[PDB]
RNA sequence: GCAGUCAAGCGUUCAUAGCGACAUUGCUUUUUGAUUCUUCGAUGUCGGCUCUUCCUAUCAUACCGAAGCAGAAUUCGGUAA
RNA sequence: GAGAACAGAAAUCUCCAGUAGAACAAAAGGGUAAAAGCCCCCUUGAUUUUGAUUUUCAGUGUGAAUACAAACCAUGAAAGU
RNA sequence: AAGCUCCAGUUUUAUGAGGUAAAGCGAAUGAUUAGAGGUUCCGGGGUUGACCUAUUCUCAAACUUUAAAUAUGUAAGAUCCUUGUUACUUAAUUGAACGUGGACAUUGAAGAGCUUUUAGUGGGCCAUUUUUGGUAAGCAGAACUGGCGAUGCGGGAUGAACCGAACGUAGAGUUAAGGUGCCGGAAUACACGCUCAUCAGACACCACAAAAGGUGUUAGUUCAUCUAGACAGCCGGACGGUGGCCAUGGAAGUCGGAAUCCGCUAAGGAGUGUGUAACAACUCACCGGCCGAAUGAACUAGCCCUGAAAAUGGAUGGCGCUCAAGCGUGUUACCUAUACUCUACCGUCAGGGUGCCCUGACGAGUAGGCAGG
């Protein structure tokens, strides 16, 4: 697409880390990203998260990137979703219609802030989970779209400009 | 160069990568690198230091 | 104004020992003599009552200047001011404990010393370390000269 | 009592200060007891356990401690009666409140000199709850969950800390903890 | 000084007609303290008189709510300077 | 703790168990178990001289202290102290 | 200043140390407390065995030591050999370590050493962080640091110490901070979402607004119920084992206190509330219909109002717009300092070169020193 939204970097590494039997073992975060300024700092943020590294550590083997593979077209995005407001972060599904992984992170911003509190400082989420266009469950926006491959219903929704013509 | 190797070795590397978490085992890059450092704040509110 | 300043004020976690150091120092300790410069930590046993430097000296590392009877004479530096002296302490060897630190320094040093002298004859590892060394130098080697020059800066102009 | 709001006590003042030499005649401990109800009986009868919970970082007046706890009391013993279930209070109260007692009017200001001056004279104790800790460990049976749940209500409005009901887990849940015989 | 919350309790019975502790959060700046910012080549003191303009937390009047308002004296409270 | 008529304050003496919770004139805190503590003897070095140095105080005195060497003795097996 | 003379730092290594949380010692409020040995008294009964204290294994948090502190600033610390000759403390005894004399072989960059003489104090302030006293304070009194003082200029309505920025002159360019409806550079920008109170145009700030927070505002979450038909409302039905043991004046559906099976079976509970001294009805449970699609309860956060009262006259700097000119999420383009770069050039210092010419760097300034005029 056109200046992104965030695609999601797969980004893989190591550690990688000290004369011991040891090492630290394989491992994966696909993040959601603008690039490798935000490749790397997702990756320190899970390592504190999850695992606790170090940043040292912490070695990243390869990037590789994400455009749209499916599809441009028809997730409604099950997101798992952390929000900071008047204290920490509080757990979240939220399951809302899109367009695509880029579109899902601006919509999921713009209910963080708005709806709920948010501001500076976040971060993220957790995952996010496609599912069947049927299957859709909470509820508003989607509900109608769902109802729309079905269709008939696309003849509905049909709506928006209206009012406007005469014919 | 260096990212030949890893070409060359994995089929396996990407796809699993893009869609799940996990990584595979065989191979591994360093890297070295060196740096350009530019001074962008000024001198004002900090300790000499 | 009110209180004192006062030598033994501020001591309890620097005087006392861990429950493993507690029980009375064992005699080989005090037995002990030293050479000159030989590099010894100064702190303090909680369990020797006497021969105990100020206490504010503690934690300081210095090299064995001269002996003078049981105790020895360290050589030190404090910190703050304007044309700060170096000072003698007479400190005792309870308190003085050796540094381990310089001693492996010393051996590798000394160890990559011999593997060089064999690189020197039939070899070459380096170049440019091996030009100013041959060049360079007496002094003999060993003087007192060069320890102003190293008093001159611990009086810093900017801290000040 | 006297008053002073708790504008004066609840921001985290002091380096504490309860200590036992340097504070002859401080005024009383009121919490009448802090465990309450069933003391003659173990945790392990009650399927259920609530607490009360702080979102603030703060300093609780006794007066507030034993206030809140005895309006949750009452409508504990009121509605469960008298031989009802058990309650532990989380956090005892000491920590020593220093605060000057009204000087006088001769022109004799403080008359002390001008003054105030340390060692000042005991207003009697408060507790530290600082935020996340639990002020009130309750046990019960589920048949009576809404009466400790409103008896933790009327309790809030007696302390000036904002807090949170919430169901506990611990050490297990009630029922991984009990396998082993 | 005044207000809000909570409402133990009292009001024959009845939390809330009315009264209302403990606790607790506020607000004002008009008492008192605290301070030492301002003025020691100088800000005339209290009080009173008289002239003005204001404020709302309203004592009365207007309009209203509730009552443990039969009338009716009334009580409490809202709007309102 | 036990044990012993009487004795409670009851020493007392006895046995076991007893690592710094005791003792160490005096604050505080620290510190130590054939100890620097406890006992028995013997004794005077609580001597004179000079004091490297630190604390005083980073350079500033008195004072203090930590070390000597000369001078002199002690105890002690003696080293030493 | 005036001269003299030609080294500084830092990761990394090693040391020991702030601290403050949960144990140990000591103190210990201070509960709750089972199990369980023993105090000591009397006092009743058939050694046992009611009665008070109290070890002992054993349980909720505080506080001063200490482990391990975790931390973090720190915070000092970074030549060798042989030969001879001398010494030395310590048995006519054993050794080293001294000193010499001689030979042998070894990431940084001017931040910089010393001296004479000189001056203004020898009253500070603010902020940030860590505090200590104080209810607090445009408070008091420390620590660590930057600024103000003594520091312009640009931003912020104004405004010593907030941000950007450290300033010879002059110009051109481009930027910071921060801003782009108008005042007012520069967008009535682009994608979206909430809000309708004029919330609101606000980093810090004499910028207020809380407990309580409602809440069926919006949103989000967690648990349950729904096409097998929930839900609002309206409508509608109930025979039989059998009026159930205990206790008491008395419970018998419904003062207190049990079990809880079953008929048949749209369905008909040993019962939901309303009762009388006690008994004495009627509804509901449970079940059915008329309608048709979501539903309600708990928490959380935006918003918001409610909490929300003050004195000479209305403001967020002002006008005052409200799918924004709000506020939040992303994002494009612009604007904008003495900054930064560059051009020209004045001083100092590097220096060079021939009373003179040239190269490049640095270059605000009160107290104040010195030097030229």
């Amino acid at each position: 697409m056109g200046a992104f939204r965030f695609h999601q970097y797969q980004v893989v590494g190591r550690g990688l880390p000290t004369p011991t039997d040891e090492h630290p073992k394989i491992y994966r975060m696909k993040l959601w990203a603008t690039n490798e300024v935000r490749a790397k700092s997702k990756f320190w943020y899970f390592l504190r998260k999850l695992k606790k590294v170090k940043k040292s550590n912490g070695q990243i083997l390869a990037i590789n990137e994400i455009f749209e593979k499916n599809p441009t077209t028809i997730k409604n995005y099950g997101i798992w979703l952390r929000y900071q407001s008047r204290t920490g972060y509080h757990n979240m599904y939220k399951e809302y219609r899109d367009t695509t992984l880029n579109g899902a992170v601006e919509q999921m911003y713009t209910e963080m802030a708005s709806r709920h509190r948010v501001r500076f400082p976040c971060i993220q989420i957790i995952k996010t989970a496609t599912v069947h266009f049927k299957l859709c469950k909470r509820d508003n926006t989607k509900q109608f779209h769902k109802s729309d491959i079905k269709f008939p219903l696309v003849y509905r929704k049909v709506r928006p400009p209206t009012r406007k013509l005469k014919t | 160069a260096y990212q030949k190797e890893y070409e060359t070795a994995e089929r396996n590397i990407i796809q699993a990568k893009r869609d799940a978490k996990a990584a595979g085992s065989y191979y591994v890059e360093a890297q070295h690198k060196l740096v350009f450092v530019v001074r962008i704040k000024g001198i004002n509110k900090i300790p000499p230091k | 104004m009110g209180k004192s300043h006062g030598y033994r004020s501020r001591t309890r976690y620097m005087f006392q020992r861990d429950f493993r150091k507690h029980g009375a120092v064992h005699l080989s300790t005090y037995l002990k003599v030293y050479k000159v410069g030989d590099i010894v930590d100064i702190k303090a046993n909680g369990s020797i009552q006497k021969g105990m430097p100020h206490k504010f000296y503690q934690g300081k590392t210095g090299v064995v200047y001269n002996v003078t009877k049981s105790s020895v004479g360290v050589i030190i530096n404090k910190m703050v001011g304007n044309r700060y002296l170096e000072k003698r302490l007479n400190l005792r060897v309870e308190h003085i404990k050796h540094s381990k630190c310089r001693q492996e320094f010393l051996e590798r040093v000394k160890a990559n010393a011999a593997k060089r002298a064999e690189a020197k004859a039939q070899g070459v590892a380096v170049q440019l370390k091996r030009q100013p060394a041959q060049p360079r130098e007496s002094r003999i080697v060993s003087t007192e000269g060069n320890v102003p020059q190293t008093l001159a800066p611990v009086p810093y102009e900017t801290f000040i | 009592m006297a008053r002073r709001p708790a504008r004066c006590y609840r921001y985290q003042k002091n380096k504490p200060y309860p200590k036992s030499r340097y504070n002859r005649a401080v005024p009383d401990s009121k919490i009448r007891i802090y465990d309450l109800g069933k003391k003659k009986a173990t945790v392990d009868e009650f399927p259920l356990c609530v607490h009360l919970v702080s979102n603030e970082l703060e300093q609780l007046s006794s007066e507030a401690l034993e206030a809140a706890r005895i309006c949750a009391n009452k409508y504990m013993t009121t509605v469960s009666g008298r031989d009802a279930f058990h309650l532990r209070v989380r956090v005892h109260p000491f920590h020593v409140l220093r605060i000057n007692k009204m000087l006088s009017c001769a022109g004799a200001d403080r008359l002390q000199q001008g003054m105030r001056g340390a060692w000042g004279k005991p207003h009697g104790l408060a507790a530290r709850v600082d935020i996340g800790q639990i002020i009130f460990s309750v046990r019960t049976k589920d048949s009576n969950k809404d009466v400790v749940v409103e008896g933790l209500r009327r309790a809030r409005y007696k302390f000036p800390g904002q807090q949170k009901i919430i169901l506990s887990k611990k050490w297990g849940f009630t029922n991984l903890d009990r396998p082993e015989y």
